[PDB]
C-alpha cells in the first residue's frame, strides 16, 4: 500500500525531498533526510500508535531507555541540519534524535527512545522545531521584556541592567559584587535563561575580576563608562583568566583612539563586538571593519536589519531625541550623521548573506526589540534572496544553505561566543531541551510553544474557561513551567567557574539551575557555524563605502517586508 | 458587575474587532487577527442576540470574504472557534474555513 | 505565485507503507452487536473476542494500513483486511494477555485464545 | 418583643422554615433548623455585639477555646443538610459548627466557639455557604483554568497533565516520576488544592507503581494510551496495593473488547468512571450502563450538563473537527454518531436526578469547561424539577432533598471516590476550611467569597483604589491567601500514602499542606452520599434507548437555561 | 500617558459599557453586567463632564428603565458605585436602586 | 489572533484614544493623558494605513491644537512616541512638541 506525497504530508509533516515556505516569505526549505520507517511513524490520540502493547512499551521502567518526553516528528531546522526525526527528551535533556515507539513491535527504534509509562507526547507533525534563540544583547530594564522575547522564541538573556537606571538603559551592564547578587536573586523568578555581564571597566584588575567572583557570566566594554585602551586591556586580562566573554560597544568619538587603537589594545584576544554595523554604537564611521578579524566575534543588534526605506529617518531621529541633541547645534548633527549611515547599514545586510556577521541580537529597549530577533533574521534573508538571488551553494531550487547560515545568526553562534554552547544554542543530543516549535505559517513570528528544559514554559493558546484550548482569544501566556518551584528546574542561570567553586549559588540561596560558562578564550571567527568568513573590510572615511576583495558593498531599501502587516495587530 | 476570567478576556475580542472595523471602514485590505476578530466578534454577539450554533456556523462563513482581506488570509485561517453564552448556557461554535 | 504562508511543495512520488514485509489477506466478521474499530498497531490475535477470523492468521501481525489509521466494522460487517508482520523484535506484552513474548509461540497463543474464548481458533 | 419574619431575615439571614431562591432558577431550599439563640446573634460592626465584653471575651487567649475566624449567620448547603449555624475555623480547619460568642453572657454559646481578641470576623448573614467544590476530572493545560475554577467555587483540582502538550491535552495525566515531579514543583505556586494521576498505563506493574511511589495521588486509565484488559488490570492491582484511586476512560472503539470486557477486567474492583454517559468518551454505545454497578463511581463531565437544543450540534461538530475527521469519510460520521447520542443525554439528566450518577466534573480544556462544575450541576437540578416535578421525598414545598442531592455530586461524593474526604467535601468539624460564601442572586454562578485554609484566596470584589471596596469594577481577584508564602498554607498537595512515607515533600523542596490519599479500595456505589443507586442499566444498541427497571428514560432538551444570559457579559 | 493602576482598571468599563450600548441599539433586553457597566460608565463620564456628586446622584436613577433590561436585573441592582475624578478630586458617587 | 504582549498592551492606547475622542466631542478641553492618547493611536493607525515615519511626524503635530486641550497641556507633552508595524517591519515614530 502506497500513500500519496501531499496526503503522507498533511498526516506526518514533510518527508524526504519536500519543501515547505518560511511563513509568507520567499524562503523554501527542504527536507534533507527522515529518521522514521514508513508505516511505524509515531502519533498519539484514539486508536493511534502510541498505545500500550503497541508503539507504547507496557514493560520497562524509566530508568530503562525510556523517555520523559517524545516530540513526534518533528521538521529540524538548526545548524546541524534541516531533516525529519521525533526529539526525545529526559531529565531535562536531549537524549535522542530519531525515530521513538516500541522496539516490541516497531523497526528502526532508536535504543534510547522508548515511549514507555513514563512518556508524555507532543505531536510535532507539520511543525518547524529550531532551538531556543540565545539573545547576548539584552539590558535588563522592564521584566515585561521577558515574555515578549519568549513569544518571538527567545530562551536565553545575556546581557545586564538592574531595571530603569540610566546606566542599564544604555549599557548592558550590572555593576559590582552587590548589583550583581541582586540581580541573580531576581533572575530566579524569570522564566528564562540569563547569564549577567559586569562593568568591563577600570585601570586596576581587582575592581573588575570581583564581579566575575560575584556570579557574572562575561563583561560589557561601553563608551558611556569610557571604552579607553585601559577598560579593554583589564578587561580582556580578567576575561583570559576567568575563562568568559568579553562584549564591547567602541569609542563613537575616536576620543582616545581610532578603530586601529581598539584592535591594539585588544592585542589579538578574542572578543564579541557587539551591533558591529555600528548604528547602535561604536568607531565612527569604520566600526564594521572589526568584522574582518579572526579574534573578533561580530553580532548586529535588529533594528538596522534589514536596511529599508523608514529605517534612515527613524535611525536618525531616534539617535538626536534619545541623546537630547539639537536640530540646530551643528556639531549634534555632524555627530548623528556621521553615526547613522545607508552605505554601513546597507553592506550589513550583504555582510550576514556572506557569512562575515556571525550573529544577530535584540539590543532590547535601549537600540533594539526584545522580540524581533527572530522575525528580522528571516526578513533579512528574505531581502536577501530577492535581490542577491539563490547562494551559489543552493540546488534542488531550495534555500537550505542560507536557512542554516541565518538560524546560526541566533541559536550556536552566540551560543559558541558565551561559552554556553555545551548546554544551548542546538538540537543536539546531550544539550538541554529549549525547543521552539512553530506552525510553518507563523516560522519566525509567533511561537506556538516554547519548551524550557523540556516542560512547556510559553504558549499561544485560547480560551481558559472553553471546553477546548483552541478558542478565542489565542494570545501568548506562560505556562506551568513557570509556575512554582517548576521555575527552577526549567531555566538556567549561567555563571562563572569562579563563582561556582567559590559557592555564590549556595550563598545566595540560588535555586535554578546552575550553568557553567566556559572555553571563550580559544575561539574565533572560524568557531562560528556557516559564518566564518574573515576578510579585509575597508570603509571610505569619506563616502563610507564598504569594500570587501575590492568590491563595494551595496544595496537598496526596501518598501515593504514579509512577517509584518499580515501578522500584527499593531 | 462580578467580571470572571473569561469575561475580561472577551472583551478584549470585542475591541479587536471594533479596531478592525475601522481600518476597513477606511478601506484597508484586513490582514490574520484583524479577520480573526471580526468574526470571532460576530459569534459571541450572535450568541448573545440568540441565534442557535447552527445559524452561527453559517453565518460564519459570510462575514468576511476574500476581497476584504489581504493575500494569504483566507488560506491561513482553516476555523475559528469561540464559547459565549446562548440562552441555554455556554456553547462551542466552530466556523470551518470562513473565508472563502 | 499567490503566497499561501508556510505551505508545503511536496516532491512528487509515494511513500510505501511497511516495505519488504510479508501481506496477509484475511477476512473478519464483527459477529458482535456493537461497532468494532481496530488500530494500525494492535497485535491482531488480540482484538475484540466477537470479532471472528482465522485467529491463527492474525499472530504476529498487524493491520497494513497508515499508521494512526484504523479498520471499521460496522455490527454485523464482515469483510477482508490486509495484514503486514510485526517488526522489531517481534514480541507482544499487553495488550488482552494472550502472547507476552515472542509471538512464534502460536500453539500458546491459541491456547489461550480458545479458553478466553476468542473467536476463530480452530 | 418580637421582630417580624421579613426584618429577621433582612439582619440575621433566614430562620427555620423560610426559603431561599437558587439564583435565578425555580429551586427553593428552606433552614431546616438553627443553632442561634434568638436575641444573642453574633454579629460585627459599630455598636454590634463582637465587642470586648460582650459578645467578644476579652479574657481568653487563643489557646484557651478561642477561633481564628467565625463566620457569622451562615446558611449552610451540605449534604449533611441545609440549616443556620456560625461556623468557627481554627488553625485552617473547621473546629465548630454552631452559635458563637462569649459564654461570659450570652445563652447557648458552642464551647470551642469563643470569639476573643485573636478572633477574625466574616459575617455570612444573608449569605449561602458550601462546601468548596471537588473537581476530579482536571486536565493541566493552562495555568489561567485555576482563577476560572476558583470564580465558580472549585477548592480542589484533581487530575494530570504538563501544560499544552498533545498527551495531557487528550487525557488526565502526568507520566512517570519526573513529570510528575516536575508537576509536583508547579503546584507550589497554583492557589488550589491538587492532586495528580499518572498514567494507567502498562503490562508490568513497576513502571505504573513507580508513579505511585513518586507522588502520584491515583491513576488515569484513557483510551488514548491502550485502555486495553492488560492496562486496566494492573493500573488497578497497583491501586488495590497502594490505596489510590482509578479513573477510566474505556474503549471507544471496542477494538479489545466490549464494555463486558472491560467490566470483567476489573474483575468486581473499585473505579471511577469518568464521563459515564459516553459522549466525553467510552464504549459505544453503552459504556453508561456502568454507573448501574456496585463497584464504580460514576462522574459525568459538564458539556452534556443538561440537555439543551444546542448541546448535539455542539458535541457532534466539536467531536469532528477535535478528531481531524472528515464530514465526507463515511468511518468518522459513523464513529461521530455512534459517539455523541440524544438518547443517552437526555436518560443522563435523569440518571443524576435519580441519583444513579454520583459525581459531576468539569473535563477542563479536554471537553468541559473548567468554570461550570458548579454551575451546570444546578442548572440540571432546576430542568429535572420543571420537567420530572418536586422529588416524591420533598415537604414543605421545598427543593431540600434535591439539592442534597446535587451538592453531593461535586462536593463530599468526589471526596469519598479520591480518598480525600477526610480533609475536604463538607462543611464538618475536623475538615480543611474550604468554604464558599454565596449572595443567593448569584448562588452556583459567581463565587463571593472563597475561603481556603481559613484564609481569603478569592473575592469578587471592586476597585483597590477606592475608599471602600465595592466601586466598580467589581471583578474575581486572588486575594492574600494566594500571595507570598501563605499560599502554602492555604492549599493541600494530595499524595499517596508511599510517597509521603518515603519522603518526597522534602527531597523536592514542596511547602504546601501535605494531604494523605486512603481508603479508597473498599468503598462502592453505596458509599456515594444521596447517589447510591445501583440498578441495571440496559441500553439498546440498535436504538440507543436507555432503560432502567423496564422503562425507557427520555426526556426533552430545554430551549434555554437559568444561571445564563441575566449574569454573563459574553 | 502615565497610567495608574485605576486608570489601567476604569477602561475596562467603558469598553464594558460601549458592548452594552450596542447591544442596546439593537434591541436587547440587557442582562445585570451590561446594566452596571452603562451606568457605572454614565457615572464616571459624568465626574469628567464636571457635574456634582448630587447631580450624578440623580441622574443615575433615569439612565436604565424596568423595559430596558432582563426580568429579574432591577432587583438585582441595589446599588452602583463609582470612583472618578471631579474638577475637586476623586469622589465616590453610590446610585441607589437605579433602575426602578 | 495568536496576540503578543505588546498587542495586547497596544490594545489599551486605542481604547483611551476612543474615549478621549468621546470627550472632545461632547466639547471637552482634553487633559494630559487623553491628548497623549489621541496622538499616540493616531500614529499606530497611519503606520496601518501604509504612511511612512516622516509623514507621521509631520502630521502628528497637526492632530491637536492648544484651543483642544487644558491649560498647561501643551507644554506637559514635549514629545511622543510610538512603535507600530508599517509596511517594511515596526519602526518608531517620534513627534516633536506635537501641540503647539
Ligand atoms: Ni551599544
Ligand atoms: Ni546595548
Ligand atoms: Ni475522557
Ligand atoms: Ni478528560
Ligand atoms: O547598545
Ligand atoms: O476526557
Amino acid at each position: 500500500m502506497k500513500i500519496n506525497r501531499q496526503q503522507y504530508a498533511e498526516s506526518y509533516g514533510p518527508t524526504v525531498g519536500d519543501q515547505v515556505r518560511l511563513a509568507d516569505t520567499d524562503l523554501w526549505i527542504e527536507v534533507e533526510k527522515d529518521y522514521t520507517t514508513y508505516g511505524d511513524e509515531a502519533n498519539f490520540g484514539g486508536g493511534k500508535v502510541l498505545r500500550e502493547g503497541m508503539g507504547e512499551n507496557g514493560t520497562y521502567t524509566r530508568t530503562e531507555n525510556v523517555l520523559d518526553l517524545l516530540l513526534t516528528n518533528a521538521l529540524i531546522l538548526d545548524y546541524t541540519g534541516i531533516y525529519k526525526a521525533d526529539i526525545g527528551v529526559k531529565d531535562g535533556y536531549i537524549v535522542g534524535i530519531g525515530k521513538g515507539g516500541n522496539p516490541d513491535i516497531m523497526d528502526g527504534v532508536t535504543p534510547n527512545m522508548i515511549v514507555g509509562t513514563a512518556t508524555e507526547v507532543i505531536a510535532a507533525e507539520g511543525k518547524i522545531v529550531t532551538a531556543g534563540g540565545i539573545d547576548t544583547h539584552v539590558h535588563f530594564i522592564n521584566p515585561d521584556q521577558v515574555d515578549v522575547a519568549l513569544a518571538n522564541g527567545i530562551t536565553t538573556l545575556f546581557g545586564g541592567g538592574t531595571g530603569p537606571a540610566e546606566g542599564s538603559k544604555a549599557t548592558t551592564v550590572t555593576p559590582g559584587p552587590w548589583n550583581i547578587e541582586k540581580m541573580l536573586k531576581s533572575t530566579e523568578g524569570l522564566p528564562i535563561n540569563v547569564g549577567i555581564l559586569g562593568k568591563g571597566h577600570g585601570s586596576s584588575i581587582a575592581p573588575i575580576m570581583e564581579q566575575i567572583d560575584a556570579g557574572a557570566a562575561g563583561l560589557k566594554i561601553h563608551e558611556d563608562w569610557g571604552a579607553t585602551p585601559a577598560s579593554i586591556d583589564r578587561s580582556l586580562t580578567v576575561a583570559d583568566e576567568a575563562d568568559v566573554q568579553v562584549a564591547i560597544h567602541s569609542d563613537t568619538l575616536n576620543e582616545a583612539g581610532f578603530l586601529e587603537d581598539t584592535l591594539r589594545a585588544i592585542n589579538g584576544r578574542v572578543i564579541h563586538s557587539f551591533h558591529v554595523e555600528g548604528a547602535g554604537g561604536g568607531h565612527a564611521p569604520d566600526i564594521m571593519a572589526m568584522a574582518g578579524h579572526p579574534n573578533v566575534l561580530p553580532s548586529s543588534t535588529n533594528p538596522t536589519r534589514p536596511f529599508t526605506v523608514n529605517t534612515i529617518d527613524e535611525h536618525l531621529d531616534m539617535l538626536m531625541v534619545c541623546h537630547h541633541l539639537k536640530q540646530n547645534i551643528p556639531e549634534d548633527v555632524a555627530f548623528a550623521d556621521s553615526r547613522i549611515r545607508p552605505e554601513t547599514i546597507a553592506a550589513e545586510d550583504i555582510l550576514h548573506d556572506l557569512g562575515i556577521i556571525s550573529m544577530m541580537s535584540t539590543d532590547a529597549l535601549a537600540m533594539g526589540r526584545a522580540g524581533e530577533m527572530v522575525l528580522r533574521t528571516w526578513q533579512t534573508a528574505d531581502k536577501m534572496k530577492k535581490q542577491r538571488g539563490p547562494l551559489a551553494e543552493e540546488k534542488n531550487g531550495s534555500d537550505n544553505f542560507r536557512a542554516k547560515r541565518y538560524v546560526s545568526k541566533y541559536t550556536i553562534n552566540p551560543a559558541i561566543a558565551q561559552g554556553i554552547a555545551h548546554e544551548v544554542g542546538s538540537i543536539e543530543e546531550g544539550k538541554f531541551a529549549d525547543l521552539v516549535l512553530w506552525e510553518p505559517k507563523f516560522f519566525g513570528v509567533k511561537a506556538d510553544r516554547v519548551i524550557k528544559g523540556g516542560i512547556i514554559a510559553y504558549a499561544q493558546i485560547g480560551d481558559p474557561s472553553a471546553s477546548i484550548p483552541t478558542p478565542q482569544p489565542v494570545m501568548g501566556r506562560r505556562m506551568y513551567g513557570t509556575v512554582g518551584d517548576l521555575i527552577h528546574d526549567t531555566n538556567i542561570t549561567f555563571m562563572s567557574k569562579s563563582s561556582i567553586q567559590q559557592g555564590v549559588p549556595a550563598k545566595l540561596g540560588l535555586k535554578r539551575r546552575i550553568g557553567t560558562v566556559k572555553n571563550c578564550r580559544n575561539i574565533g571567527k572560524k568557531d562560528m557555524k556557516w559564518n566564518d568568513v574573515t576578510t579585509d573590510i575597508d570603509i571610505n572615511p569619506e563616502t563610507y563605502e564598504v569594500k570587501v576583495d575590492g568590491e563595494v558593498l551595496t544595496c537598496e531599501p526596501v518598501k515593504e517586508l514579509p512577517m509584518a502587516q499580515r501578522y500584527f495587530l499593531f | 458587575m462580578h467580571l470572571n476570567p473569561a469575561e475580561k478576556e472577551k472583551l478584549q475580542i470585542f475591541l479587536a474587532s471594533e479596531l478592525a472595523l475601522k481600518r476597513k471602514a477606511r478601506g484597508l485590505k484586513l490582514n490574520y487577527p484583524e479577520a480573526v476578530a471580526i468574526i470571532t466578534s460576530f459569534i459571541m454577539e450572535g450568541a448573545r442576540d440568540g441565534k442557535t450554533v447552527a445559524m452561527l456556523m453559517e453565518e460564519g462563513k459570510h462575514v468576511l470574504t476574500r476581497d476584504d482581506v489581504m493575500e494569504g488570509v483566507p488560506e491561513m485561517i482553516d476555523d475559528i472557534q469561540a464559547e459565549a453564552t446562548f440562552p441555554d448556557g455556554t456553547k462551542l461554535v466552530t466556523v470551518h474555513n470562513p473565508i472563502s | 505565485n499567490y503566497i499561501v504562508p508556510g505551505e508545503y511543495r511536496v516532491a512528487e512520488g509515494e511513500i510505501e507503507i511497511n516495505a519488504g514485509r510479508e501481506k496477509t489477506t484475511i477476512r473478519v466478521s464483527n459477529t458482535g452487536d456493537r461497532p468494532i474499530q481496530v488500530g494500525s498497531h494492535i497485535h491482531f490475535v488480540e482484538v475484540n473476542k466477537e470479532l471472528l477470523f482465522d485467529r491463527a492468521e492474525g499472530i504476529g501481525r498487524r493491520l497494513n494500513i497508515p499508521s494512526g489509521t484504523a479498520a471499521r466494522f460496522e455490527p454485523g460487517e464482515e469483510m477482508e483486511v490486509e495484514l503486514t508482520e510485526l517488526g522489531g523484535n517481534r514480541e507482544v506484552f499487553g495488550i488482552s494477555d494472550l502472547t507476552n513474548g515472542s509471538v512464534d509461540n502460536k500453539e500458546l497463543i491459541l491456547q489461550r485464545a480458545k479458553e478466553l474464548g476468542y473467536k476463530g481458533v480452530e
